[PDB]
Order: C-alpha cells, then sequence, then structure tokens
C-alpha cells in the first residue's frame, strides 16, 4: 500500500505476484487541492531538460534558476526542490552562484541546501523548520534519491511548491542496470524504455506527493521539464495526480506557470470551512446510511 | 551619568515652546527643574525600537560599495555584519588601529568565506574561518538537531545502518576523488547553509514530552475533529425601553381625560368634510404685513442675535502670551488632573500630592504675576479663563483636602 | 488565444443577448453580512499597520498595491469615523525592517487623510518588520483603558516577514495583554499570520479583487464581538454643552483654543477642568475624561437592537399588496422583501436603503 | 430639480382641539397652506417635484401622489386628489387608546426612502437636491427616540435637509434634527400667517439659503440624562458593554446585566 503506486500493472510482472485486489482510489475534492504543472517551456522559450546527462548545459540552469526565482516571489511558506543527482545539484548551485542568480533568490527566501552528511542535513532541515515558522521564507533543495525525501515528511506549510527539478534517471550506475534490464527482458517480460520510465516516475512522483497530508492542506507541485509531458512518462504517473493535471496546463511556460501558481494561491487561501464539505469531500453518521451515498462510492473507488 | 540634562536639553533646543514653558515654570520659581524634567516621559524606545535585523545578500544589498575595494561606509551592512559574523566582531575587536584602516580592513575582508565563498589558507581571515568551521563542527558535534524528537533526524531516519560490506548502493561516500572546483561548490554549499544558520539564529535571541509533542502534531488532521470558532457572549437586553426613550429628559406630557379623544374624533370627522377655500380663507393681508414687520430686522422672531462683539484690539503679542500661559497652565493641570483622579490611598502619592499642591499655589502667584505684567497694558482681554481653570484646581485641592479628613 | 469562440447563438437574434446577459449577470456579486445579538467592542481604539514593502510596488491590482490599499484606507478612516464616533485610529507604515508611527492615535479623520495623502508620495523601499510594528502598536496600546477592544489592523502583502527578534513572544504578549490583531493579506497565506490571527482573537483574509477589498474594510468598519477576556467596565464620561459668547461677550472668557489658532470666543467646555475645545467629540487633553454630545452615543445605537432578515421572495405569490410599503411604487421586478414582524412589503431600493442605511424598518416604527 | 417633501402632522386629537377652541386657525387652513406651498413649490420651476405625506396616529398615508376654475391644470390636479385624499384620511378613521400621540418617525422614514427611489429615477444629465419640511403640531412621543435620531442620520448621509415650522409647542428632537442635517428651525408665533412664514422661509431652496437674510439659528441644548432618574447630567458613568447613561456610579449595571469587574 502507497500513497503514490503507478502503474499498478508492473508489482505482479516483478514480484511473482498474483493478487486479489489491484486498486487505484480517485481523489473526490469539493476544492481543487493541488495542481500539478508541467513547466517545460522556458521564458526565452527554451527547451526545459536535462538531456545532457549531468555535463551542464547553461541556458538550461538559467531558466532553472529564474523558476525558483519567481517562484519564490510567488509562493510562501517553503519551497521543496529536488534535483536528479548530488553531482547535479552540486552543478547547478555552482552555476547559480557565479551567475548571478542565487543573492536574488536569498533576498526573496532563506536556502537551505543539501549535503551527503547524516548531520549536516538534520541541521539544515531543523533550520529549515525554523524558518518555515519564525516570519521568513525558507526553501530546501535536494537530491530525489536520497533520506531527505524518503521519510521526512512535509505537511501543511512546510512546502507548499514541490519543485521536481529533471525527470531522475538512474545514470551514474554501473552494469547493474543494463544487466536487470536485460533480466527483465528475457526472464519476465518487461521492456528497456518501459522499466526506465517505471523507475524514473515512481521516483518523481515520490518525491512529489508528499506535500499534502488532508483535504485542507494545498500543494502546488511542479514538474521542471519537458519530458513529463510525453504520454509514456505522464502517463506513468499516479490517477490522482493526472486527474488535476489540465491540457493547458500541460507544457507551460515559466511565467505562465507563475501567473496560475498566484491564481492558485489566491484561490486556496480563502475560509474553506469544514462546513464547504460535508457535501462532497466528508461523511458525517448518519451521511453514510443513505444508499446514494453508497452508489458514490461504488462510483469513485476502481480496479486494475 | 548626567543623561537627563542632555535629553532635556535636546528637546528644549528642538521644542522651543516646551523651552519656553520650562523656562515660565522652572525659571519663575513655580516648581524644581528635577520635577518637570522627571514626570514628563515622553519619547521613542531604541532608535528604531530594535534595528534591521540581517534580512539577506548583507554581503550584496550595496555589494562593497559604498560609491573591487570601493568605498565601506553603509551603516545597515555593517550592523548586519557586525550581527552575523562574530568573528568579524572579534576581527574588529583586534585590528583596529593597532595598525590598520577600515579601508585596508574592509579590503581585507572582501576576501574569501565572505564575498567569494571560497575555503583555502588565505590572509588575515583565515583563523576567522577556521573558528567559524569549528562553530560548524560544534553544531553539528556539540549539538545536534533539537527538534528531532519524531522527524528530521537525518543520521538516524534507518533502523539497521551498516558499513559498506553488505550493501547495494556502498559507493555513496568515496574516501577518494578529492577535486579542486568539486571542493569549492561543496564549500560554497557549506558557506550558503552556515549564513542562513546564522540569520536565522541572529534573528532569533537568547524526552517523550517533546517526542509525543511532535508525534501528535504530525499524526492529527485539521478536518476531522473539532471546529475553528471562538465563542460570542451574548447580549440580550434586559431593559430596551431605557434605549426607547433616551436621554432626553421626561417633557411635560400631560395629555387629559380620554373624553378629549372622542370630543376631538368628533369635531374633526365634522371638520375635514366641508373643505377647499383658497382665494378667501388663507391670508389676510394684515397679518401678511404684520409678519414682514416681525422678519423684518427689529422684531419678534429676528433675535437681535449673530452679533459676536469681540475685542479685538491688540492681537499678535497678546495672542502669543496666551499661548505661552495655555502651554503652561496645559502642563500644570496635566500633573495635576493625571495623578489626581484616584486617591490612590498611600503615602507616596499623597506626597506626590503635596508637591502638587506647592506647584499649585506658586502656579497661582505666577500667573497673577502675569497678569499683572500683561493686562496693564491698554486695558482690555479678561484673561480670566485660565483663572477659572485654576480655581478649579484650588477648588478640587481643598475640596479633596476636606474629603480626605473627612475620611481620616 | 481563442477567447473569441465564447459567443454561441441559438435563434442569433436575442441569443447573443443571452450570452451578453450571462456573461453581464456572470460579472457581479452579492455580499454576506453577519447578524449578532452579542457584546461588541464599541470604545475601539483600532491601529492600522500598512506595508511600505517592496512587493507594494506591485501591480496585481490596477495602480499599484500602495495606491489602491491607500485609497480604500481613506475610505475606511472615512467609513469608520462615520460609523464609530468615540473610536480611534493610528497609522504605521511599515518600510526597510524598521516601523514609523506616521500618524499617531487621534479621532478625526482630518490628520488621517492628510496624511494619507502625503503617504501616496512615498517610495516603499525594503522589506517590511512585524515584529516593529506590533511592538510600536503595543507600546501605545499598553495603557489604554482595559474595556477599550484595542485593535490592530495589519494590511499586509509581502512573504519575507523580516522580523529582528522572536515573534512567538510577542504573540504570547499580546496574547496576555489582550490585543486583538486582524491581518488583511495580499497574494498569498502566511503561517506567521495565520498563527498571529488566530492566537490573538483576530481574523485573516486574502484578497481576489477591488470589490473583494472593499467587502473586506467594510467588514472591519463594524465593531466585532467581544470574547470571554475583555474588560466590561464604566468609563467616566462627559457630556459640555456648546455656549456661545454668552450675551454679546458681556462678561465673556476670550481663550485661544486648546490643540495657528484664532481667538475662541466660545464653543465647548470640560465639565471636569473646565479647558476650552472647539470640537466635540475629544478625549480631554488635560484630565482623562472622554467628552461626548450625545448624538455621539445615539450614533451607533443600532448595533444594539440590531436590525433582523428580510425574507425574500422573487415569485409573484399571493401579493395582494401590489404596492411598495416604502415608499408607494409598483414592483416591477421579481424581488419582493417581506420583513419579519410586521410582514410589510419592499423592493430592491428599499431593500438596500433599509440594511445599508436607515438601519430600521419603517414599519415596525408605526 | 428639487423636491421639497412636506410632512404634516396631522394629529386628529389636537386639530380637534383646536377646533373646539373655536379659533380663527384649525385644520383647513393648516392644509390649504400646504397646498398653497406646493403649488407654489411647483410654479416656481417646471422641473421641480412635490410629496406631501401625513403623519396620522397610526398611519403614514401620502397626500401627493380639466382646468375648470382658472389654474394652471397640473396643479389644479394635484389640488383635487389632495383634498380627496384627505378627506378619505381623516373622515373615515378610527379609534384606539393605547396609542394616541402621533408619530414623525415612520413618515420621515418613507420620505428618506421616496427620495432615494426619486435619485434613482434622475438621469446623469441632471442633479437632485432635496429637502423635509416638517409642520408639527402636536407633542412627539418619547418612546420612538431610538428609532427617531436613525432617521436624521440617514438625512445625515443622504444630504437631504431638514426644515421645521412648529405651530404650538417646541420640540427638542425636532430642533435637534434640525441642527444636525443643516436644516432650519421656526417656531411660529402668530398661528393664521402660517403661508406668509412658508413663503419666505420654507419656501426657498439650497441656493436661496445663501443668498436670503433669514431669522437667526436659536441656540440648541445638548441636555442629557441618565437611564436610571431620568435627570439632567454634565458628568455621567457610560457602559462599554450597554453603551447607556448613568449618573452616579453604581456595581451591576442594569441595561445588560453585566458582571462588572471592579477595580
Ligand atoms: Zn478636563
Ligand atoms: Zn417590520
Ligand atoms: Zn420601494
Ligand atoms: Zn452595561
Amino acid at each position: 500500500t502507497s500513497g503514490t503506486l503507478s502503474p499498478l500493472d508492473i508489482y505482479p510482472k516483478i514480484l511473482d505476484f498474483h493478487p486479489v485486489t489491484m486498486a487505484t482510489f480517485t481523489m473526490t475534492l469539493a476544492r481543487v487541492c493541488l495542481c500539478p504543472m508541467i513547466i517545460g517551456r522556458g521564458n526565452d522559450q527554451v527547451a526545459i531538460s536535462s538531456k545532457f546527462e549531468t555535463r551542464e548545459d547553461i541556458a538550461v540552469i538559467r531558466n532553472y534558476g529564474n523558476l525558483l526565482l519567481e517562484m519564490s516571489a510567488v509562493v510562501p511558506d517553503g519551497i521543496v526542490a529536488f534535483f536528479t543527482s548530488y553531482q547535479y545539484m552540486e552543478s547547478t548551485v555552482a552555476s547559480w552562484y557565479e551567475q548571478g542568480i542565487l543573492e536574488n533568490i536569498q533576498r526573496n527566501k532563506l536556502l537551505f541546501i543539501e549535503t551527503q552528511d547524516g548531520a549536516e542535513t538534520s541541521v539544515a532541515l531543523e533550520k529549515y523548520q525554523e524558518a518555515c515558522e519564525n516570519g521568513r521564507g525558507a526553501i530546501l533543495l535536494s537530491v530525489a534519491r536520497g533520506k531527505v525525501s524518503e521519510g521526512i515528511d512535509f505537511v501543511h506549510h512546510y512546502g507548499r511548491a514541490v519543485i521536481m527539478f529533471g525527470v531522475p534517471y538512474v545514470y551514474t550506475q554501473s552494469r547493474i542496470l543494463k544487466a536487470r534490464l536485460e533480466y527483465l527482458r528475457d526472464q519476465f517480460q518487461i521492456r528497456e524504455n518501459d522499466f526506465l520510465t517505471f523507475d524514473a516516475m515512481r521516483h518523481a512522483a515520490q518525491c512529489v506527493g508528499r506535500a499534502i497530508r488532508g483535504k485542507t492542506d494545498y500543494g502546488l507541485m511542479v514538474f521542471a521539464d519537458k519530458r513529463f509531458a510525453r504520454g509514456d512518462k505522464r502517463g506513468k504517473l499516479p490517477r490522482w495526480i493526472q486527474e488535476h493535471l489540465t491540457d493547458a496546463n500541460l507544457n507551460l511556460t515559466v511565467d505562465e506557470g507563475v501567473q496560475v501558481a498566484k491564481y492558485f494561491l489566491r484561490q486556496m487561501a480563502q475560509p474553506f470551512h469544514r462546513e464547504d464539505q460535508l457535501g462532497l469531500s466528508l461523511l458525517s453518521l448518519e451521511q453514510l446510511e443513505s444508499e446514494e451515498t453508497l452508489k458514490r462510492i461504488e462510483q469513485i473507488a476502481q480496479q486494475l | 551619568a548626567n543623561k537627563e540634562l542632555e535629553e532635556k536639553n535636546r528637546m528644549l533646543q528642538e521644542d522651543p515652546v516646551l523651552f519656553q514653558l520650562y523656562k515660565d515654570l522652572v525659571v519663575s520659581q513655580v516648581i524644581s527643574a528635577e520635577e518637570f524634567w522627571a514626570n514628563r516621559l515622553x519619547x521613542x524606545x531604541x532608535x528604531x525600537x530594535x534595528x534591521x535585523x540581517x534580512x539577506x545578500x548583507x554581503x550584496x544589498x550595496x555589494x562593497x560599495x559604498x560609491x573591487x575595494x570601493x568605498x565601506x561606509x553603509x551603516s545597515d551592512i555593517i550592523e548586519s555584519i557586525f550581527r552575523t559574523y562574530p568573528a568579524v566582531k572579534m576581527k574588529y575587536a583586534e585590528n583596529v588601529p593597532h595598525n590598520m584602516t577600515e579601508k585596508e580592513f574592509w579590503t581585507r575582508f572582501f576576501q574569501s568565506h565572505y564575498f567569494h565563498r571560497x575555503x583555502x589558507x588565505x590572509x588575515x581571515x583565515x583563523x576567522x574561518x577556521x573558528x567559524x568551521x569549528x562553530x560548524x563542527x560544534x553544531x553539528x558535534x556539540x549539538x545536534x538537531x533539537x527538534x528531532x524528537x519524531x522527524x528530521x533526524x537525518x543520521x538516524x531516519x534507518x533502523x539497521x545502518x551498516x558499513x559498506x560490506x553488505x550493501x547495494x548502493x556502498x559507493x555513496x561516500x568515496x574516501x577518494x576523488x578529492x577535486x579542486x572546483x568539486e571542493n569549492s561548490n561543496a564549500a560554497i554549499i557549506k558557506r550558503f547553509n552556515h549564513h542562513s544558520a546564522m540569520v536565522l539564529a541572529a534573528g532569533l535571541r537568547k524526552q517523550p514530552a517533546v517526542k509525543r509533542a511532535k508525534l501528535q502534531e504530525s499524526i492529527e488532521y485539521e478536518d476531522l475533529g473539532x471546529x475553528x470558532x471562538x465563542x460570542x457572549i451574548a447580549l440580550n437586553l434586559k431593559k430596551s425601553d431605557r434605549y426607547y426613550h433616551g436621554p432626553t429628559p421626561i417633557x411635560x406630557x400631560x395629555x387629559x381625560t380620554s373624553q378629549d379623544i372622542i370630543n376631538s374624533f368628533q369635531s374633526i370627522r365634522q371638520e375635514m368634510e366641508a373643505y377647499t377655500p383658497k382665494l378667501t380663507q388663507v391670508l389676510s393681508s394684515s397679518a401678511a404685513s404684520s409678519t414682514i414687520t416681525a422678519l423684518s430686522p427689529g422684531g419678534a422672531l429676528m433675535q437681535x442675535x449673530x452679533x459676536x462683539x469681540x475685542x479685538x484690539x491688540v492681537p499678535n503679542d497678546i495672542q502669543s502670551e496666551l499661548k505661552h500661559l495655555y502651554v503652561a497652565v496645559g502642563e500644570l493641570l496635566r500633573h495635576f488632573w493625571s495623578c489626581f483622579x484616584x486617591x490612590x490611598x498611600x503615602x507616596x502619592x499623597x506626597x506626590x500630592x503635596x508637591x502638587x499642591x506647592x506647584x499649585x499655589x506658586x502656579x497661582x502667584x505666577x500667573x497673577x504675576x502675569x497678569x499683572x505684567x500683561x493686562x496693564x497694558x491698554x486695558x482690555x482681554x479678561l484673561v480670566s479663563h485660565i483663572e477659572e481653570m485654576l480655581q478649579t484646581a484650588y477648588n478640587k485641592l481643598h475640596t479633596w483636602x476636606x474629603x480626605x479628613x473627612x475620611x481620616x | 488565444x481563442x477567447x473569441x469562440x465564447x459567443x454561441x447563438x441559438x435563434x442569433x437574434x436575442x441569443x447573443x443577448x443571452x450570452x451578453x446577459x450571462x456573461x453581464x449577470x456572470x460579472x457581479x456579486x452579492x455580499x454576506x453580512x453577519x447578524x449578532g445579538q452579542v457584546r461588541l467592542g464599541m470604545m475601539r481604539h483600532l491601529y492600522v499597520v500598512v506595508d511600505g514593502s517592496r512587493t507594494m510596488e506591485d501591480q496585481d491590482l490596477k495602480p499599484n498595491r500602495l495606491t489602491c490599499t491607500l485609497k480604500l484606507l481613506e475610505y475606511f478612516v472615512e467609513e469608520y469615523f462615520d460609523q464609530n464616533p468615540i473610536s480611534q485610529i493610528g497609522i504605521i507604515v511599515t518600510k526597510s525592517k524598521r516601523a514609523e508611527k506616521l500618524t499617531e492615535l487621534s479621532g478625526n479623520p482630518r490628520k488621517h487623510i492628510t496624511s494619507l495623502k502625503k503617504a501616496v508620495d512615498m517610495t516603499c523601499h525594503g522589506e517590511p518588520s512585524l515584529y516593529n510594528s506590533l511592538s510600536i502598536a503595543m507600546q501605545t496600546l499598553k495603557h489604554m483603558p482595559g474595556h477599550t477592544s484595542r485593535e490592530v489592523l495589519i494590511i499586509f502583502s509581502s512573504l519575507t516577514t523580516c522580523d529582528p527578534s522572536n515573534i512567538y513572544d510577542l504573540i504570547k504578549t499580546l496574547k496576555a495583554a489582550k490585543i486583538r490583531v486582524s491581518v488583511i493579506g495580499l497574494s498569498a497565506e502566511v503561517r506567521v499570520c495565520t498563527v498571529l490571527a488566530r492566537e490573538t482573537g483576530g481574523t485573516y483574509h486574502v484578497i481576489l479583487d477591488e470589490s473583494h477589498y472593499k467587502e473586506l474594510l467594510t467588514h472591519h468598519v463594524s465593531p466585532p464581538p467581544a470574547s470571554s477576556s475583555s474588560e466590561c467596565s464604566l468609563i467616566r464620561m462627559g457630556f459640555p454643552q456648546h455656549t456661545i459668547x454668552x450675551x454679546x461677550x458681556x462678561x465673556x472668557x476670550x481663550x485661544x483654543x486648546x490643540x495657528x489658532x484664532x481667538x475662541x470666543x466660545g464653543g465647548y467646555f470640560c465639565p471636569q477642568c473646565r479647558a476650552k475645545y472647539c470640537e466635540l467629540p475629544v478625549e480631554c487633553k488635560i484630565c482623562g475624561l472622554t467628552l461626548v454630545s450625545a448624538p455621539h452615543l445615539a450614533r451607533s445605537y443600532h448595533h444594539l437592537f440590531p436590525l433582523d432578515a428580510f425574507q425574500e421572495i422573487p415569485l409573484e405569490e399571493y401579493n395582494g399588496e401590489r404596492f411598495c410599503y416604502g415608499c408607494q411604487g409598483e414592483l416591477k421586478d421579481q424581488h419582493v422583501y417581506v420583513c419579519a414582524v410586521c410582514q410589510n412589503v419592499f423592493c430592491v431600493d428599499c431593500d438596500v436603503f433599509v440594511h445599508d442605511s436607515l438601519h430600521c424598518c419603517p414599519g415596525c416604527i408605526h | 430639480l428639487n423636491l421639497l417633501v412636506i410632512v404634516v402632522d396631522a394629529n386628529p386629537i389636537w386639530w380637534g382641539k383646536q377646533a373646539l377652541k373655536e379659533s380663527q386657525f384649525t385644520l383647513s387652513k393648516c392644509i390649504d397652506a400646504v397646498m398653497v406651498l406646493g403649488n407654489s413649490h411647483l410654479f416656481m420651476n417646471r422641473s421641480n417635484k412635490l410629496a406631501v405625506i401625513a403623519s396620522h396616529i397610526q398611519e403614514s398615508r401620502f397626500l401627493y401622489p380639466g382646468s375648470k376654475d382658472g389654474k394652471y391644470e397640473l396643479l389644479t390636479s394635484a389640488n383635487e386628489v389632495i383634498v380627496e385624499e384627505i378627506k378619505d384620511l381623516m373622515t373615515k378613521s378610527d379609534i384606539k387608546g393605547q396609542h394616541t400621540e402621533t408619530l414623525l418617525a415612520g413618515s420621515l422614514a418613507k420620505a428618506l426612502c421616496y427620495i432615494h427611489r426619486m435619485n434613482k429615477e434622475v438621469k446623469d444629465n441632471q442633479e437632485m437636491k432635496s429637502r423635509i419640511l416638517v409642520i408639527k403640531a402636536a407633542e412627539d412621543s418619547a418612546l420612538q427616540y431610538m428609532n427617531f435620531m436613525n432617521v436624521i442620520f440617514a438625512a445625515q448621509k443622504q444630504n437631504i435637509l431638514i426644515d421645521a415650522c412648529v405651530l404650538d409647542s417646541d420640540s427638542g428632537l425636532l430642533q435637534q434634527a434640525c441642527d444636525i442635517t443643516g436644516g432650519l428651525y421656526l417656531k411660529v408665533p402668530q398661528m393664521p400667517s402660517l403661508l406668509q412664514y412658508l413663503l419666505w422661509v420654507f419656501l426657498p431652496d439650497q441656493d436661496q439659503r445663501s443668498q436670503l437674510i433669514l431669522p437667526p439659528p436659536v441656540h440648541v441644548d445638548y441636555r442629557a440624562a441618565c437611564f436610571c432618574h431620568r435627570n439632567l447630567i454634565e458628568i455621567g458613568y457610560v457602559c462599554s458593554v450597554c453603551l447607556s447613561i448613568f449618573c452616579n456610579f453604581s456595581p451591576i449595571c442594569t441595561t445588560c446585566e453585566t458582571a462588572f469587574k471592579i477595580s
């Protein structure tokens, strides 16, 4: 059981597994509660990607920094920014300094960059959580593989805008990948380009889908490169995020995404009291005994 | 310390009208200077009730230039560095003449760890960078995460952590492969972590309890529990008729016996049957002539009003006299009616009331002297309103004295 | 890029009229007003803290946010002194991590609106400071007497809330100092302003439009209800009669004023200290009494015996009283509004007029 | 474009005592001076408007709203409807005992909302100024003071002037209203000359108040009493919950049963 598992067709195809129930439960909402956008279009109309395989391309890192700057200027209370690899976060935050960007991100919010010490990460997390509560703005940028996004969960006002930089592919690792893929071709029947896309999307949607605790929590969750729009990679995000991924939001610019973020936060900072939920996204004692509600709950859940 | 003197002075200077008052009271031999400056506390808390905390870009707000090695004179920048990096504070304690100047010292301040975010053996900020590294290692080793109670404990967020032996991803931290630019980029990461930690700690001045606290916070949902609405104390008025006929006094309202109701209904039902004379009945011309006689300016309803006979004879310097007088007597009655109202039944407040009585009597003497020196010029301009105010002070003093002697 | 396809047509003669009528009806909305028979804070030292941040210069409103905010505060001072006469206002612009008491706590709209007309011309440089602004508002609002519902209204825009100290000990102090702070927010929800609003006792709101922001400031005009904490005292009051120059100044008392003044012949005295005031109502500058003409108590009596709801019914529905009981006119629209007690008939114009201005049913007086 | 709204205090008890007095001045000359003032106001300019309300003891019925005898025609129709309306009002009438003092708050409320709807009728080129004459002849009940101030403040906001001709007795609330709104107050010293007072003082509009020299403003008493003993106050105690005037200090606030915090 997990909050993200997608697609469910592949866990019987890996684990030698035959279940009774293969179930996906749709996010039924009385309020939009999240918006995913795929910011895959630079402000210069440069195609945002990570095709270079961690060997830096300058203008794409420029547009990443521009995204982080303007999303800092819009979003409240803590932005979480997942990179691809620690070499790539190393190189990106390197070239956000020689290039004149990172002082402006300082002017809007307080950075807490990650390191692979076990104690320095915990101190950076503690100051990041003491800066989302003592007035100022805090922004935690990490790697989408490590322990930062495995257990350490970001709740109502600690991450409002989970910025997934890049598509996380395991690129550093050796012939263990080639050999596990040759195995999944041969003795299971799962393709090369199927398993790579599955692994990348389970890591990306794993690190994204921590921002939301309940119905009364709202998380902007942006995906920043063009590859998340290409049908197979978007097709393997879970159903409760594809349901709220609009075709207009598909392949936004930086500034169109910033304006969607502003309209999102303004429409979703108003009093959304408990009395707006008893119809749709909540149930009382006596709202259960009605068989019309039973028909509704029959219509919500689906299987695969 | 001669603080107060410098305050009362600075004020007197900036506030010449207050200076005037200070003379008209102290110099006039009515009260003593100490009392006046004593009970006149009205000023600001601090320069701004605090300072401006180092927001961010304390090195890059007006970076290295009060117009690299340009001028360095911005107050926000030097005060924010004085708060933010106490190693630079101790270096400013050391090397400030004693053989360098702020040109050379701040030229040696825009060096590494501070403006370029490097990490190397360098000039006079090298031991300061070593002490900053010792402060980071004290935050990591002598200190740890305080709210590691139920989250954010990144060292032990794994129940079974082993060495690099029996694992899959054992090539995580490599003891080899230490480059120059890579170590520089790690240095930039460490300097920004330390910079933001010093900002957050500078803006923040100096067990199962915390663990169950963080657990019960991170578990709960705002939806599935209790609501968020405080209260509203219900104001159900008892006697709202007191609101209906309000503070207007009771007019003489004596409608007579209800026989008159029936009589008047009869007479006015008979009256409004036969109706409409328009030429004849409306005005006799003699009544109109007497009405024009009345509304002419020598008759009734022209009250001989809107006259307002004034005494504008010697305006300007008498107005200046009255400005001095009303400022002075305003300060006097300010102190009097400010300490006066509640009796404050102890001996210190009664002693302040006795000092107020002495200031009151000498104030009356100074007011009589000012009236004699002023009104003996051209024989006009009654100043007796100030004497009404001071006579009411005199009266409240004697009435309080008789009241408290009855309360003996 | 293809909004031009929003105009459909079925018969195309009145169908474009139907599309235009749907658009023009969807471009309007009605307000949400709340009624209560509860205790209200009627003496009310409110204290307005405006941003002077960098984010005041952003152009989300039709002029930049400083200009629109300041225009609606001019309207706010106007309607608040138009509705609550005893109370006072003070204005702090918060600018460059420091707080500036721009206009002290007084009770006449001339000085405040003059200062706002001045404050149009400002610069809005730097990041704000919620610590110092709440500190200055606390410093003045310590020593107002305990029956005053001491209220602060923070019109707050930016997100980096650059304090110079810890701002949870202020919220604990202001919780203990029984002050009440309400924040009207721009562009976002900030957790610290949410904790401040829900802990001090106030209410937090974020802004869509011009109209929604007018609705929020109109919501903060009215006296907000009291907690179970505020003192219910009995302030000693003074009711000075007006005194003209007595009988053509036969033994008058010629004074200048009491706060560039001319020679005052007569006017308003004080029943405590016997001073000379031109305007009423004014807190006694040398006594501490509060001076009231007493229609100034009658200007805010409608809060205590308030209105009720009008039963709103659009259809024709049994109406044997064709004419408006308000102003004797026909009901040419399908909205008929019927009172609770007398149950007479009113139209839309009489509805807006009675519920906004006259504050009483004309039937229930009879 | 101007709008005079005459309000005539038709107390049937008072004018009944006036008509049993067998004086010269009865209700017929009162309503006739009202109609001559109305025809004069419609006569001064084509664009002027008229509305005449009659406060009865239990109802605020409006009075208003070819040429046989030589008047202008619309003046004839207006006079016919005012005459027939007072004959339908006063003759066909009732009798009750608990509510026999006249009212003025309700007729002023109808006048305020009537001026509101007639100002919505006005187009963008022209602009309407407005006033309310009050011809009072009875004694006002104290019991509606809570109501009465409210309509004054409505006329404070809606910029409607208020004028008053009181006939027999002075009235503190109505001279109070004519002080607040900026109107005018006048106590007539001799009854049958009423029309000549109206055609010089109360006929002229807002841009003739400033031109004519008029009878001077009487000083207005801001007397204030407690809700306790009804006696005159120069220093009072006012609650901050009930907002009510008490004269002497008392422990337990009676007006709102307040658990008074004592220091
Ligand atoms: Zn006084
Ligand atoms: Zn009613
Ligand atoms: Zn109507
Ligand atoms: Zn009370």
